[PDB]
Formats: structure tokens, sequence, C-alpha cells
């Protein structure tokens, strides 16, 4: 009716490193894979461990 | 005269000295090594 939009919620700046003992090798994703046996992750931000 | 009779004989002679005794047994052997205890589970993923 008024043709004004009211709620805004912004986004991130920042990407959120994977943790230590999860990798992530997709490029545009939401999360983390704890990765398999017989391979580990020590540093925070693997593309594969 | 008849020939005089004979002396008394004597009496049993002694035994032998007897034995000596059993060298000892050896050491006895060693108890079955026991085995190890059985691995852990396997543990969950780390906190994220
Ligand atoms: C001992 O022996 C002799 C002869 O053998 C004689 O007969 C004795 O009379 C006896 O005592
Ligand atoms: C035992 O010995 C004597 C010797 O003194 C005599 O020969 C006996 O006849 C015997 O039995
Ligand atoms: C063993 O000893 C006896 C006496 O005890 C007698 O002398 C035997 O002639 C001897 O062999
Ligand atoms: C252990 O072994 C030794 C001999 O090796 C002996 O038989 C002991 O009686 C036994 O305990
Ligand atoms: C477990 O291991 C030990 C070795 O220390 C031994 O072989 C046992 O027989 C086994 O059950
Ligand atoms: O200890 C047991 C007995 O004494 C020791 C010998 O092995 C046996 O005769
Ligand atoms: O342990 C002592 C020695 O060990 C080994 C022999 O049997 C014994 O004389």
């Amino acid at each position: 009716a008024t043709l004004i939009p009211t709620g805004l919620v912004k986004g991130a700046q920042a990407p959120t490193p994977c943790g230590m003992g999860y990798f992530q090798s997709s490029a545009e994703t939401t999360t983390c894979t704890a990765c398999a046996v017989g391979t580990y992750a020590d540093q925070a931000g693997l593309a594969a461990c | 005269p008849p020939p005089t009779s004979p002396p008394p004989s004597p009496p049993p002679s002694p035994p032998p000295p007897r034995p000596p005794p059993p060298p000892p047994p050896p050491p006895s052997p060693p108890p079955p090594n026991r085995s190890p205890p059985p691995p852990p589970p396997a543990s969950s993923a780390i906190n994220p």
C-alpha cells in the first residue's frame, strides 16, 4: 500500500574458517564436514584434510 | 683226646656307610605372560 520496505537484516562481512578437525572442499557452502577415518585436519581453514 | 673244639663265631659285620642326599631342583619356570588390553572405542568428532 505505501510502497516502502521495512525489514532488512545484513549478512556476513567475513568468511568463517573451518575449525580444526573439519574441512570444506565446496566453494559456496554454509557448514564444515568432519573428515573421515585415516585423515586429519590440524589447521583452521583447510580445503581438504 | 679228640680234636679240641673251635672258637666262638664272630658277630655279624657292620653296614655300609649309607648314601648322600639328593641335589636340589632347578628354579621353577615363569608364569605365562599376560596379554595387553582392548583398544578403546572410536571417539566422536571434536567440537566445531
Ligand atoms: C667241640 O668240638 C670237638 C670236636 O668237634 C669235640 O667234639 C667237643 O666235644 C666239642 O665240644
Ligand atoms: C663260626 O666261627 C667259628 C670260628 O671261631 C667256628 O668256625 C664255628 O664253626 C662257626 O660257626
Ligand atoms: C665283619 O665284622 C665282624 C665282626 O663284627 C667279623 O669280624 C667279620 O669277619 C667281618 O667281616
Ligand atoms: C617349579 O619347578 C621346579 C623344577 O623346575 C620344581 O618342580 C618346583 O616344585 C616347581 O614349583
Ligand atoms: C595374550 O598375549 C600374551 C602375550 O603377552 C599371551 O600370548 C596370551 O596367550 C595371549 O592371550
